[PDB]
């Protein structure tokens, strides 16, 4: 199946919520620039015609590969709705 | 009450022709009705096959009459019945009305008969509708034969007796789906109507009266009758059946041959030598593979394709019209406006496609040029044309292209231009253009083949002759059938056919097994007995005895209970062979298949691909005029339907967006699908 | 050499013509005859090279589904018969040879009717191409190639003459393989495998030749086990 | 078409189909690569088949990476009617489906066609491959029972491997005692008398002869031809001298390997028996709870593989000499035959009413039939343990008790058009000829069955419509609903035989307490089932076992019937079953997940007349779907 | 309204510790003069 | 070299310890991984020579099923434990070596207890033969040989000392062989066999070594097809 799906399931209060986090994480993983990632240097994502997945294959395979680690933060009301998008653009380049 | 002639093949046309249905006029029965009409009433005997009805919504409503059944003076189905005055049975016959049959004590064919003498005191008869043990002295009438109880389409099944009536139905409808193979072949075992079927149907060409043959063309056989006359007999070379299958008469008579009145000069679409052939005899091993023949899946030996075995000639017919628009006539010229000559090649004849040209999906089959907008030109498209070359042909490219799916090689074309001969061109129709395309459909994964007993499966894997199950002597098996599809279904008859088939392979002969009166287990075991010498006898003389493998499988077999412990391998394998199974070695490992596996000659047919098999797949395309949902037709595949049942599926899961998109971005949101594509782009 | 090695495999051969050829080889230690015969059988059917009709061009015929006047068989039955034709050319320089033939009048066009080609031979002379009648014109060009395995006429799509029609290519010279492992009592202990495989061949190559090539394909494959990583 | 090596996780979808479906995604990708300058270009590039540089396939292949597609079946009966897989692009026309999931969508490969959809948005993709993936929905919304299991061919494989044989018992070898008994029946077995598998209680000479030290030692001897797999040998596994068969030992490993917690692999497996679909099904359910979800998925294909493999070698096939006829059939027939003459002479006089005759005769055959059935099997059970036919039926693989009966023994009481069954049975089996009238007599009941399927293949949403119309809004959105009004589930049932309490059946209770939430505490066998605790099937196994001893008669448990959340249902009240096996996850479409589980089995239920029966004398109740309606 | 449409989860945002510090930096800036 | 030959077998190895050793090799044309793996498996189990206990003689013990005083284990478990003993000798001269051992008193007789033989080594020292108690006398002679495959103690029936008892012969250093053929993609053609066989070994020899010897036994067997007759 998929990597630590159980581990993931356990990290949320509701099944359907985990899907919302991943999807929203995959959203910004592309939009603000694909290099908005917490895990990258040594052993993060990888696809084989070269090891080229490092740049842009699947967005959420990353989201999941990240959330499975302890750096993200998914809350009900974590960072005020409109100022988040502003700060993100300010800090993440690649357009 | 009238529909397209079902001429998938000869039997189908013959069976369709003699079919009965209550659905009709209005004065006669409709659809709220059926539970007592749909059942097989008692009187249905020699009158209507129990089994031949459809499988589903229509059942009992549409039924085909029995073999010997004839509608005498006013439509009451009468069946044959011979007379038996006293303990004497006669060769005289009364076509009897369904009502008068109640009046008498009738008996079944299966009653020991010395000739005119009935032979056993308490022998069965059946009064009107109830099975009854009557005495030889009351037996007024007897049944002509088992054949009268069923239809022509059903009587063709080998040992029907051993098959669940439920599944023999599938068998009878399977045959109606039989597609003529370039390599025709009559079954290794037949019932007895194969001949009569091709002859009464009008497949093969028969000789009127006796004579000699003059010329034998691929196109004509002008025979010379001895009466001092000679007639040319054209042969419908490659004509288009309503259903696409090919109808060709291949001459079976050589130059200068004295013909016997009534003998095949040419063969019908699917006959071998006057004998019906809807499939091909093929050696088959009946075991499990690496799940390749999982529920009902069949593994096929690549070796079957090397020989043009299951290949069938089909003919699709594409057509296009030069229409008259008020914007301007649609010309049919070799001018396809926007981009290349390579694409033009095969359209050779200024316009139409050149005969004998291989046409792959997308190539131009015929070219057409219609006008661009509805009434007005285009401001943005005006500038572009000007920039690189203002003067351009301001006409649209609406040319008949090959639909996704496949084309073959053009074989014939028709063009009804102005000044028509004696044709009816419709209004607006400036001129029509037909293009016939033919393609060799080889047996490929996804195709469905099935034997006359209802084993209907689909080809899941084409194996390299290199590794499938192989016999002690080099010959490999063509098809590997899963056993698990035999217990549930109840048709041991296929397993009875494979055995008798095994004998016919080493005995080099074909047999005929009637319906309720045919081969018997002891007779079969007898022929196998003769087969053992051809298979193992040559083995003894050719120079070698038994394997480590051969002996190994014997051990596990005696521990099984198939071979009497103690007897010698030679004698042991005979016992084991008579049982219908022989030792097979896994072509991949070379090691045996622990335990004897049966193998033999089973008649398997290939079924016709309906227009549904063309693997539909649609990305973006047309849209209905009023309802704004996805619609196909000619080239762009129609969209699949997402039904409530399917809706609930998604509703059941948390699939919220997935369900939203099915309703909005995929089918109906005008603005949605638009921004949807571009977004994805 | 005298004891375990001279007790080496006595490869005895028995071959008739170019088609059939038995091959015996014993003694062999436990379960080896099988071990050998099987791979060799797997090679004999797939890896060995061959020759078969790859394309055909008939006088006035434009596609495969036509019928020629004065010719009983239809073009499809003839291109079928051509797949049955087994030719044999002697060396590499002969990659693609077009065999030529033309016959008229009441004749049974047989494979011996093709005009002789210098390095090429036809093992299948009496095979039957057609039954021409009076006024029967048939002038064709059938191509022939050297390849391996089965190649659908669809896969190659051969193009010598635009009105030509490709044929399915089947090249394994080997028609069928078979192998038996019968016990042999050589004096000490009795468990002794005795391998003997029977090879059949279209004539293009020979049983013996085929076997040789086969064992080579396996040797060459055992070599591929050299550079670890 | 079945794709045997494919993993649950994936499905083979034709490249040609993938091209059209994922065209836009492909177009763009073409521009990212040198293949096409722009979209319009890329499009024309693909407008005709002969024009595609194989670099395009590599583009498509790369596009698909990671994305998944949805597949749909003819009747979409339950949520699993649609599943998500990873496309593995393949040649040609057919779609390659995994075998395990063929249980979920009711699909056989004689011609069923499956549809396929493409989730577009990154969101749709997320839910589709996270919560809608086939590997993730393993258990069913109807019963906790596994839906995806080694179904037909795999059982068969896995069964044959694990089975022990038994042969000829002549010389009375009951070896557990003499030392001379060991020697003698060791020698005698070497001789032609005692088998390797003899009933001799402790160790038939087959165990006397071979002892295997390490695990592997056991299989090498097999490879060399010393031990068949199904043979009874002795072996020294961890800490034990276990007298268990080659095969059984191998199976132990297959699982032990599929999941490397070897000891946790032995704790949940019974090598004490041939592996049936039930032992297997159970193996999966355990594996699931016990280890982890995905690790269970590995074990599933582990089985799927060996099952397929062992299967082909076992060489089970079907010849005519396989369905064995009992020697007792001729007796039971005649004995019942002559008894039929008594009933006649008893009538010929004037004793039995015209009816009495009939009902008495049917009784005769209903029993005689039933008699040869146990007979035939008793034959296979005693004489041929390894009959291809019978084995398919005992292994959870394929075959019906009533079906085998129609091939070997006899099919015997067909009913007339109306329903009044015939007076005369069908004396034959399919082995020998089911005669003409026997055939025609048989034909009647065939149509009724066919007529019944047609009225029904008609509308499948009928029943499941009503349930989704009155139930869709119902969804789990909660905090523990604090209203504890509760329901008490019974463990004992009253009237078949008038008044005799009885432990409810095994399953029925399972379906009443499985994964429910205790309303109040319960001190049962020794353990204290705290309040609010979700009761696992293993707890639902404790309660029954306690009711067996006699400590509980009801069970306080929360439920949908006593809910306080108006348009919703809470976690504690729903219970356990998400397709998953933990509590229910908030936001689950429970309303429809219920409406479905009930709309599918309904299709198996009879369909004579809705407000059932027919006015005639005294027709008293109503069975099949007609009643579920009435209810 | 049932699946992810659940107002319970319709709203849920995601963070990187990097964007967490960035937003408190925005709040820090709120101190005037 | 660049096209068909450089596309040659990438023999990749993974071996941890002398026991386990995976061996991968791809690409391979149609149905070859199987064609190779199978014979190699048949060789790895039978031809790779080996060494294992073939007979045992205990001090005062006469039958196979007796128990020795002061010795917890029984002769059957001990002769069982001996099948677990893996020895290794250096050259032909060492066909049959009897290993000697004798221990008394509260001791755990381990394989290191056997008196050293000059041309032979014991890889299995700490293996556990017995747990002796007071008055525990145990003096035995365990034979050792070099053979191939599995030989039931019944088949050989070894005779050094009349009261001796034969042991089942486990000579293959290979414990178990495992080969898988999974598809792999090389550009244009997707049908590609990829062989990978897993070899297990007692420790006497190594997976890698075993594989080598194996391929050689097959090579040497493919030359036995040289001199007709
Ligand atoms: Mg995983
Ligand atoms: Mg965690
Ligand atoms: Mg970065
Ligand atoms: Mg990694
Ligand atoms: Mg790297
Ligand atoms: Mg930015
Ligand atoms: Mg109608
Ligand atoms: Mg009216
Ligand atoms: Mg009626
Ligand atoms: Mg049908
Ligand atoms: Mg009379
Ligand atoms: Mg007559
Ligand atoms: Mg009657
Ligand atoms: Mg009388
Ligand atoms: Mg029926
Ligand atoms: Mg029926
Ligand atoms: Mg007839
Ligand atoms: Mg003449
Ligand atoms: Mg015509
Ligand atoms: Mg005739
Ligand atoms: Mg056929
Ligand atoms: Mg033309
Ligand atoms: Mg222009
Ligand atoms: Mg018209
Ligand atoms: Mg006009
Ligand atoms: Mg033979
Ligand atoms: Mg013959
Ligand atoms: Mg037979
Ligand atoms: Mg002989
Ligand atoms: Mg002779
Ligand atoms: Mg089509
Ligand atoms: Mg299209
Ligand atoms: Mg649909
Ligand atoms: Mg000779
Ligand atoms: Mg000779
Ligand atoms: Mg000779
Ligand atoms: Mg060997
Ligand atoms: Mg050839
Ligand atoms: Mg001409
Ligand atoms: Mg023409
Ligand atoms: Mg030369
Ligand atoms: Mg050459
Ligand atoms: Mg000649
Ligand atoms: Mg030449
Ligand atoms: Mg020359
Ligand atoms: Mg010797
Ligand atoms: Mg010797
Ligand atoms: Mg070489
Ligand atoms: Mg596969
Ligand atoms: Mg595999
Ligand atoms: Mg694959
Ligand atoms: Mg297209
Ligand atoms: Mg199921
Ligand atoms: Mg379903
Ligand atoms: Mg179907
Ligand atoms: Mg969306
Ligand atoms: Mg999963
Ligand atoms: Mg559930
Ligand atoms: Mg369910
Ligand atoms: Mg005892
Ligand atoms: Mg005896
Ligand atoms: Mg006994
Ligand atoms: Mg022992
Ligand atoms: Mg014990
Ligand atoms: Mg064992
Ligand atoms: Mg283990
Ligand atoms: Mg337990
Ligand atoms: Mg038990
Ligand atoms: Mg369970
Ligand atoms: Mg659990
Ligand atoms: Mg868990
Ligand atoms: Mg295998
Ligand atoms: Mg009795
Ligand atoms: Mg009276
Ligand atoms: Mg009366
Ligand atoms: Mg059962
Ligand atoms: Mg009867
Ligand atoms: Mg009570
Ligand atoms: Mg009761
Ligand atoms: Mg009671
Ligand atoms: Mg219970
Ligand atoms: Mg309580
Ligand atoms: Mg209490
Ligand atoms: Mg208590
Ligand atoms: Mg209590
Ligand atoms: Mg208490
Ligand atoms: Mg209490
Ligand atoms: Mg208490
Ligand atoms: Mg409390
Ligand atoms: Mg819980
Ligand atoms: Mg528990
Ligand atoms: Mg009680
Ligand atoms: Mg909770
Ligand atoms: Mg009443
Ligand atoms: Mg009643
Ligand atoms: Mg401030
Ligand atoms: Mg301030
Ligand atoms: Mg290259
Ligand atoms: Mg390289
Ligand atoms: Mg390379
Ligand atoms: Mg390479
Ligand atoms: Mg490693
Ligand atoms: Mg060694
Ligand atoms: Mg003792
Ligand atoms: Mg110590
Ligand atoms: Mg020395
Ligand atoms: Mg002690
Ligand atoms: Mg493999
Ligand atoms: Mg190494
Ligand atoms: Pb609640």
């Amino acid at each position: 199946a998929e990597p630590g799906i159980d581990k993931l399931f356990g990290m949320v209060d509701s099944k359907y919520r985990l899907t919302v986090v991943v999807a929203k994480r995959a959203q910004q993983l592309l939009r603000h620039g694909f290099k908005n990632t917490v895990l990258e240097p040594e052993e993060r994502p990888k696809m084989q015609t070269l090891e080229g997945l490092f740049d842009d294959p699947n967005a959420e395979t990353w989201a999941m590969k990240e959330l499975l680690t302890g750096r993200l933060v998914f809350g009900e009301n974590l960072v005020p709705e409109d100022r988040l998008q502003k700060e993100m653009e300010r800090i993440y380049p690649g357009e | 009450l009238s529909q397209f002639k079902d001429e998938t093949n000869p039997l189908s046309s013959l069976r369709h022709k003699r079919r009965i249905s209550a659905l009709g006029p209005g004065g006669l029965t409709r659809e709220r009705a059926g539970f007592d009409v749909r059942d097989v009433h008692r009187t249905h005997y020699g009158r209507i096959c129990p089994v031949e009805t459809p499988e589903g919504a229509n059942i009992g409503l549409i039924t085909s009459l029995a073999a010997y059944a004839r509608v005498d003076e006013l439509g009451f189905i009468r069946t044959p019945y011979r007379r038996v005055v006293g303990g004497v049975v006669t060769d005289e016959v009364v076509y009897m009305t369904a009502t008068e049959e109640d009046r008498y004590t009738i008996a079944q064919a299966n009653t020991p008969l010395e000739g005119n003498r009935i032979a056993a005191e308490r022998v069965v008869a059946r009064r009107k509708g109830e099975p009854v043990i009557v005495s030889p002295e009351e037996v007024e009438f007897m049944d002509v034969s088992p054949k009268q109880v069923f239809s022509v389409n059903t009587n063709l099944i080998p040992f029907l007796e051993h098959d669940d009536a439920n599944r023999a139905l599938m068998g009878s409808n399977m045959q109606t789906q039989a597609v003529p193979l370039i390599r025709a072949q009559a079954p290794v075992v037949m019932t007895g109507l194969e001949e009569r079927v091709v002859r009464d149907s009008l497949a093969a060409l028969y000789a009127e009266e006796d004579g000699e043959v003059a010329k034998v063309d691929g196109n004509r056989i002008v025979v010379r009758y001895e009466d001092g006359r000679l007639v040319e007999y054209p042969l419908r070379r490659f004509y288009r059946s309503n259903q696409g299958t090919a109808l060709d008469q291949r001459p079976r008579v050589v130059v200068g041959q004295r013909v016997r009145k009534g003998d095949l000069l040419a063969d019908g679409p699917a006959s071998e030598n006057g004998f019906l052939a809807l499939g091909q005899n093929v050696l088959v091993a009946i075991m499990p593979f690496d799940g390749y023949n999982f529920e009902d899946a069949i593994v096929i030996s690549e070796e079957l394709l090397k020989r043009d075995f299951y290949t069938s000639i089909h003919i699709e017919r594409y057509e296009i019209e030069a229409r008259d628009t008020k914007l301007g006539p649609e010309r049919i010229t070799r001018d396809i406006p926007h981009l290349s000559e390579a694409a033009l090649r095969d359209l050779d004849e200024e316009g139409v496609v050149r005969i004998g040209a291989e046409v792959k999906p997308g190539d131009i089959l015929v070219g057409r040029t219609s006008f661009k907008g509805e009434s007005e030109p285009t401001p943005e498209e005006r500038l572009l044309r000007s920039i690189f070359g203002e003067k351009a042909r301001d006409v649209k490219d609406t040319s008949l292209r090959v639909p996704p799916g496949e084309g073959g090689i053009v074989v014939r074309t028709v063009r009804l231009r102005r000044g028509d001969p004696g044709v009816e061109l419709k209004p607006g129709v400036r001129e029509v253009v037909r293009v016939y395309v033919a393609q060799k459909r080889k047996l490929q994964v996804g195709d469905k083949l099935a034997n006359r007993h209802g084993n209907k499966g689909v080809v899941a894997k084409i194996l390299p002759v290199e590794d499938m199950p192989h016999l002690p002597d080099g010959t490999p098996v063509d098809v590997i059938l899963n056993p698990l599809g035999v217990p549930s279904r109840m048709n041991l008859g296929q397993i009875l056919e494979t055995h008798l088939g095994l004998a016919g392979y080493f005995l080099g002969q074909r047999y005929i097994s009637p319906i309720f009166d045919g081969a018997k287990e002891p007779e079969i075991k007898e022929l196998l007995a003769q087969a053992f010498e051809v298979y193992f006898g040559k083995r003894k003389g050719e120079g070698f005895g038994v394997d480590k493998r051969e002996v190994e499988v014997l051990r596990r077999a005696e521990k099984l209970g198939l071979v009497t412990p103690g007897k010698t391998p030679e004698e042991q394998l005979k016992e084991l062979f008579l049982q219908g199974k022989v030792v097979l070695y896994d072509g991949r490992t070379g090691e045996p298949i622990e335990g004897p596996i049966v193998v033999g000659q089973m008649f398997i047919m290939k079924l016709y691909h309906m227009v549904e098999d063309k693997m539909h797949a649609r990305s973006t395309g047309p849209y209905s005029l009023i309802t704004q949902q996805p619609l196909g037709g000619k080239a762009q595949f129609g969209g699949q339907r997402f039904g409530e049942m399917e809706v609930w599926a998604l509703e059941a899961y948390g699939a919220a967006h997935t369900l939203q998109e099915m309703l909005t971005l995929k089918s109906d949101d005008i603005e949605g699908r638009n921004a949807a594509y571009e977004a994805i782009i | 050499m005298l004891d375990s090695k001279l007790k080496a495999p006595v490869f005895t051969v028995r071959t008739q013509g170019r088609e059939y050829g038995e091959f015996v080889l014993e003694p062999l230690e436990r379960g080896f005859g099988v071990t050998l015969g099987n791979p060799l059988r797997r090679i004999l059917l797939s890896s060995i090279p061959g020759t078969a009709v790859t394309s055909v061009y008939i006088e006035d015929v434009l596609h495969e589904f036509s019928t020629i006047p004065g010719v009983k068989e239809d073009v499809v039955e003839i291109i079928l018969n051509l797949k049955e034709l087994v030719v044999r050319f002697l060396n590499p320089s002969l990659q693609t040879v077009t065999l030529l033939l033309k016959a008229e009048g009441p004749k049974e066009v047989k494979a011996r009717d093709f005009l002789p080609v210098a390095d090429v031979e036809i093992m299948n002379p009496d095979l039957h191409i057609a039954t021409l009648e009076e006024g029967g014109r048939l002038n064709m060009e059938v191509r022939v190639d050297r390849g391996v395995g089965y190649v659908p006429a669809e896969k190659h799509g051969i193009k010598d003459r635009i009105n030509a029609i490709p044929v399915d290519a089947v090249f394994s010279p080997v028609r069928r393989v078979a192998f038996q492992v019968e016990d042999t009592r050589l004096g000490q202990r009795t468990d002794l495998d005795k391998l003997t495989l029977r090879i059949w061949t279209d004539g293009s190559v020979t049983p013996l030749e085929a076997l040789n090539q086969a064992v080579e394909i396996l040797r060459e494959h055992l070599t591929y086990f050299s550079n670890p990583q | 078409v079945v794709g045997p090596q494919l993993k649950l996780h994936q499905c083979g979808l034709p490249k040609r189909m993938a091209l059209e479906l994922f065209k836009p995604f492909l177009l763009k990708k073409m521009e990212e690569k040198g293949i096409a300058p722009n979209v319009k270009a890329a499009r024309r590039m693909l407008e005709r088949q002969r024009d595609i540089k194989d670099e395009v396939w590599d583009a498509l292949e790369e596009v698909i990476h990671g994305k998944v597609v949805l597949l749909n079946r003819a009747p979409t009966l339950h949520r699993l009617g649609i599943q998500a897989f990873q496309p593995v692009l393949v040649e040609g026309q057919s779609i390659q489906l995994h075998p395990l999931v063929c249980e979920a969508f009711n699909a056989d490969f004689d011609g069923d066609q499956m549809a396929v959809h493409v989730p577009l948005s990154s969101f749709a993709q997320a839910e589709a491959r996270i919560q809608m993936l086939s590997a993730h929905n393993l258990l069913s919304p109807a019963s906790g029972e596994p839906l995806a299991k080694p179904s037909r061919d795999i059982i068969l494989g896995l069964y044959y491997i694990t089975q022990v044989r038994k042969e000829k018992k002549g010389a009375g070898l009951e070896f557990a005692t003499p030392e001379e008994a060991l020697a003698a029946h060791e020698r005698g077995e070497v001789a032609l008398n005692a088998p390797i598998k003899v009933a001799g209680r402790e160790t038939s000479v087959g165990r006397l002869k071979y002892v295997f030290a390490n695990p592997d030692e056991a299989l090498l001897a097999v490879a060399h031809g010393i031990v068949d797999l199904q043979d009874v040998v002795t072996v020294r596994y961890m800490g034990k001298r276990l007298e268990t068969s080659p095969g059984r030992i191998l199976f132990a490993r297959i699982v032990a390997e599929a999941v490397e917690d070897e000891k946790v692999a032995w704790e949940l497996i019974q090598l004490d028996v041939p592996q049936e679909k039930n032992s297997l099904k159970d193996l999966v359910y355990q594996a699931f709870l016990r280890l982890g979800m995905e690790k269970t998925a590995r074990l599933l294909d582990a089985l799927k593989y060996y099952g397929f493999t062992f299967s082909t070698t076992s060489g089970i096939t079907i010849g005519i000499d396989d369905a064995v006829i009992p020697e007792e059939k001729k007796q039971y027939l005649e004995e019942a035959d002559r008894k039929l003459l008594q009933i006649e002479q008893a009538y010929e006089m004037g004793f039995l009413t015209d009816r009495e005759r009939y009902d008495q005769i049917l009784q005769l055959w209903t029993e005689t039939t039933e008699k040869v059935t146990q007979a035939v099997f008793k034959n296979f059970e005693e004489n041929y343990p390894f009959n291809p036919l019978y084995v398919m039926a005992q292994s959870g693989a394929r075959g019906n008790p009533q079906q085998i009966r129609q091939l070997c023994g006899l099919r015997g009481l067909m009913q007339k058009p109306s329903g009044e069954t015939f007076e005369v049975p069908v004396r034959s089996s399919f082995r020998e000829g089911l005669t003409v009238l026997e055939y025609f007599i048989s034909s009647h009941g065939a149509r009724k069955g066919g007529a019944d399927t047609a009225l029904r293949t008609a509308d499948s949403g009928y029943l499941t419509r009503k349930l989704v119309d009155v139930t869709h809004e119902i969804v789990v959105r909660e905090a523990d609903c604090g209203t504890t009004n509760y329901i008490s589930v019974p463990l004992f049932q009253p009237d078949e035989v008038t008044r005799s309490l009885r432990l409810r059946k095994r399953a029925d209770i399972e379906a009443g307490l499985y994964g429910r939430v205790l309303a109040r505490e319960v001190e049962v066998l020794g353990v204290r089932l705290e309040e609010g605790r979700y009761l696992s099937m293993d707890d639902v196994h404790l309660l029954i076992k306690a009711a067996e001893a006699g400590e509980i008669q009801e069970v306080p448990v929360r439920s949908p019937l006593t809910c306080q959340t108006r348009y919703g249902v809470c976690q504690k009240c729903y219970g356990y079953d998400l397709s998953m096996a933990r509590p229910v996850s908030i936001g689950e479409a429970v309303g429809i997940v219920a409406a479905q589980s009930i709309g599918e089995p309904g299709t198996q239920l009879t369909m004579r007349t809705f407000h059932t029966g027919g006015v005639a004398g005294a027709a008293d109740i109503t069975q099949g779907l007609p009643r579920v309606i009435e209810l | 309204p049932a699946g992810t449409g659940s107002d319970f989860v319709r709203f849920t945002q995601v963070v990187d510790q990097k964007t967490l510090k960035a937003i408190e930096e925005a709040r820090k800036e709120a101190v005037e003069a």
